[PDB]
Order: structure tokens, then sequence, then C-alpha cells
């Protein structure tokens, strides 16, 4: 029906990757970072993970906030200390982007352990607004991977569930995640998905709408399966916390398969 | 800052903010500047604020509301937008009497359809589309206009904020509570906006929620298969409506029509019959 926005569906779609283009954050903006690191990053996301799931924000709103971060940190030379401190910024910027009921800006400060006030939380707010120059409606995977999902035949809670888990392990690592774009990876975790669960691939309806081929879709779905292959051991770990649950039905506890056969 | 700026006049207060006219002293450029108050200590730059100015910046359409510059305080928040002479709700009142030239109707109606197809090609929902938010100037332009209760919506579309649109231009699925609505609610409100400019009363004036249904559920008609239309799944019913060409009549109950996703999309609306002769008068200010 008008849910799925029958005639926008292709324009949106064509907006949507000329955006996620112009949205892109530098591809090794950390190398520029004197003092912060891809491991502190991950620390940060993983934890933005949780506080996401704390307080049951939208998956799209975690994006968002990843989004905000990459881009300011492309620009704005941070220390440690004030790393947290840009997260928490974003996140609430997301949320108030993002969703119907956003937590208060209060809750944004209990969150951080009372690190800091809320008064620098909310003066980093406003510098992020200027950094970001209000370019807030950044495209994500998860939107991508939404339209991908209408392609199937039939739907997979399964594979949904899995599409969104890989997804979101994309974001923990900058590398090598900065280097595709939230349509690419969106591709690459929905066949990575769809084949773990049913043995199917990159539909052909797909691959009409994207212009994007397993061929295309490989230097990405091989960082990936080794990304889903090495998860159980990888320093953070709430995302798949987050999908042993039932709300997604135990994905994280399926085993990644071994062979592409690409 | 606003050194530049000279305040002439208030013009008004919308979703949020107090908007004033004003002269750029140096251009002579006319503005409108949506001041918005920041709580500073409390909760920040609002969410309405973050969507408007973000969005609108997307957004470079000539039938949309310009946003021109934001002007940062660490106090205060300016948006610095086109100046138009005024809404079509005067404007509407100034023609009580006189009435509204049919090829302006047509023309208005076309701008306003081309300005919300263009929303709805770039993933966004305006969910506040009322003669109040619509700008005119004096060359026969309108345009969309507070962007406050819009929103960027994914494909397909979540449930969304339930307090949407003024009560008159609400479409029956955000009455009825229906966990999804989408680019329909919007067609409603111009559909609502349509009759309005013919008759220059407003087509839906509910004085409640109850009363805001029953007067849709009157144009629909009597029943058939689905005995009571107060349903969230909504039953497949068009209206009927006996100064308005057989084409105008039936572009409204297209854009009126009780199942959404039967409802005529902004796109579609554009090619109708009853745009094929369209042209774009000037108004009598």
């Amino acid at each position: 029906g008008v849910n799925e926005v029958p005639d926008y569906h292709e324009d949106i779609h064509t907006y949507l990757r000329e955006m996620e283009v112009k949205c892109k954050p530098k591809v090794g903006y950390m190398k520029k970072q004197p003092d912060i690191t891809n491991s502190m990053r991950a620390i940060l996301v993983d934890w933005l993970v949780e506080v996401g799931e704390e307080y049951k924000l939208q998956n799209e709103t975690l994006h968002l906030a990843v989004n905000y971060i990459d881009r300011f940190l492309s620009s704005m030379s941070v220390l440690r200390g004030k790393l947290q401190l840009v997260g928490t910024a974003a996140m609430l910027l997301a949320s108030k982007f993002e969703e119907i009921y956003p937590p208060e800006v209060a809750e944004f400060v209990y969150i951080t352990d009372d690190t800091y006030t809320k008064k620098q939380v909310l003066r980093m707010e406003h510098l992020v607004l200027k950094v970001l120059a209000f370019d807030l409606a950044a495209p994500t995977i998860n939107q991508f991977l939404t339209q991908y999902f209408l392609h199937q035949q039939p739907a997979n809670c399964k594979v949904e569930s899995l599409a969104m888990f890989l997804g979101e392990l994309s974001l923990i690592d900058a590398d090598p995640y900065l280097k595709y774009l939230p349509s690419v990876i969106a591709a690459a975790a929905f066949h990575l998905a769809l084949y773990t669960v049913t043995g199917q691939s990159w539909p052909e309806s797909l691959v009409q709408k994207t212009g994007y081929t397993l061929e295309t879709l490989k230097p990405c779905l091989l960082d990936l399966h080794q990304t889903y292959l090495r998860a159980p051991q990888h320093a953070q770990q709430s995302i798949r916390e987050k999908y042993k649950n039932s709300k997604y039905h135990g994905v994280s506890l399926l085993n990644p398969p071994e062979t592409l056969n690409v | 800052s606003m050194e530049n700026f000279q305040k002439v006049e208030k013009i008004g207060e919308g979703t949020y903010g107090v908007v004033y006219k004003a002269r750029n002293k140096l251009t002579g450029e006319v503005v409108a500047l949506k001041k918005i108050r920041l709580d500073t200590e409390t909760e920040g730059v609002p969410s309405t604020a973050i969507r408007e100015i973000s969005l609108l910046k997307e957004l470079n359409h000539p039938n949309i509301v310009k946003l021109l510059d934001v002007i940062h305080t660490e106090n205060k928040l300016y948006l610095v937008f086109e100046f138009l002479h005024q809404d079509l709700k005067k404007f509407m009142d100034a023609s009580a009497l006189t009435g509204i030239p049919l090829p302006l109707i047509k023309s208005y109606l076309f701008q306003l359809l081309q300005g919300l197809a263009f929303c709805h090609s770039h993933r966004v929902l305006h969910r506040d589309l009322k003669p109040q938010n619509l700008l005119i100037n004096t060359e026969g332009a309108i345009k969309l206009a507070d962007f406050g209760l819009a929103r960027a919506f994914g494909v397909p579309v979540r449930t969304y904020t339930h307090e949407v649109v003024t009560l008159w231009y609400r479409a029956p699925e955000i009455l009825l509570g229906c966990k999804y609505y989408s680019t329909a609610v919007d067609i409603w409100s111009l559909g609502c906006i349509f009759a309005e400019m013919v008759t220059r009363r407003a087509l839906f004036p509910g004085d409640s929620e109850i009363d805001q249904l029953f007067r849709i559920f009157r144009t629909l008609g009597t029943p058939d298969e689905v005995v009571w239309p107060g349903v969230t799944s909504m039953p497949d019913y068009k209206p009927s409506f006996p100064p308005l060409d057989e084409d105008g009549r039936s572009l409204l109950s297209q854009m009126l029509h009780y199942d959404p996703n039967k409802r005529i999309s902004a796109k579609a609306a554009l090619a109708h019959p009853f745009f094929q002769d369209v042209t774009k008068p000037v108004p009598h200010l």
C-alpha cells in the first residue's frame, strides 16, 4: 500500500544514494586525530548500542548518531577525555531528530556517569550542529536495508534480524567500514543474512534497483564475513548480546556460514 | 550578528518561535526572521527546529519557502527566510465576498502539488499543511512553509507521531489511530485546501475528533459492506460532492479517498486532466 510509497520509492532511493555520498565521513580521519584511535571509537559505538537498548531507541537513531560522530571527528580534533561527550551529544541529536519520545537531556547526563555536566552536554550539542551545519538527515544502512527487505520472497524475520545484526557490526569497526557506503554495506549484509538463513542470494530484483552485483559487493562481503566469523572474539560484545534476545530471534546465536561460494 | 537586520513588524507565531518581518540594511533585501529561543540550561535546541532547519536545507524548490541563512548566538537562533506577502488564509478571508478566480485556484493547487511532490520525492512529510502555512507573493506563486511538524521518513514508514496536522486538515487514518500513515496524509490536507479555495470556508470544521470524523463519514455515503467506518481497517469508500467542473470534482474525491492506498499521489494529481490548461495568474492584492 501507501506505507510502501509506491510512487516515490525509486526517487527516494536515487536521492538517498546521492545524499549518502554527500554525508560521507573522511576515510581514515582517525590517522589525523592525534589522541583518539579506532579502538577507542569501537568502545564508544558499542556504548551507544547499550544506550539505545537501555532507553529502547530505534535502530535508526543508533546509525544516525554514528554518522554524526564520524563526520564531526572528520573535522574536529577531540581529546579522548571528550570522546564520550561528542557521542552523547550525537545520540541526543539523533534522538531529537528521529524518536517520537526521545529521552530527556537529563537522561543523557545520567548515562555518562556524571563524567560531564548537563551544560557540557548542551554546549556540545550546539557545537555539533555548527560543525555538521544542521545536515542531520543522513541516510543510513538501516534505511537502505528496509527497502531491500521489500524484495524478499517471502519475508524472513531471521534474515531481517540477521541483516540488521550484521549492519550494526560494521558500525563498531572504522576499519574497514569507513570505506564503504551505507548502501553497499546494506547490500552486503542483506546477501550475507539471506545466504545464512535460506541459502538464497542477492536478489536480481535488487540488482536492478541497486546496480550492485555480487561482484561489486565482494570487497565488502569479505570484510563482513570475517567480521561475522571473529565476532564472538571481538572486544566489543553489546551488539551480539542484543541480538541474542528474542525480539531479534537470537540471530547472534546462529552460526556464520564458512564459505560464501563466490 | 543581527546588526544588519532591521526589524519592521511582527508577523505571527507558528509551530514554534516568533516571526518578524525585516530588511537587510546593506542589500535592502526584505526577509522574515523566525527567532527560536534556546533552553541553554535545560533542553537545548528544540527538536522542531532541528527538523525544520535540516529538512529545509535539503529542499530547494520554488514552491517551498526558502531558508536563506541561520544565525547562531549562544542564547538565540535566527532563521532567515525569504519574505512572502501573506498566507493563503488571510488571502481567502480578504477573498470571502469577491471569490478567488478559478484559474488562480488551479494555479495555486498545481504549485502546491509540485511543491509537495518534491517533498515526497525527498523522504519528507510536511504533516501540517493548512492555509496558514501556505505563503503567496504578489506574482502568483504559492509555497509550502512551517516545516516544524515535518519529518524525514523511511521506506516502508514506521509508527510516527500521532499528534499531527490541525484537526480540520487531519486525514481519517490519523483520527482513527492507525498504527501507520504515510504521504496520504498530506494529500488529504491539500484536498481539504482545494475545497477551501473554491468556497473560502473550511470543508471539515470539526469541534472535536468525533465531529471531525462524522463530517467525513457523511461525505463518504451510506454503508455497503463495512458498516461502521470508524475502524482502523480503512474500508473502501470515496466521497461524493454533487462551481467546479466535472474534472475538478474527480480530482477532489481522489485527493479525499477514504482508503489511503487508493488516494491519489501528488505526482499522479499533477497529471490529472484538471491541469491541462493550467496557467499562472497574479492575485488581487
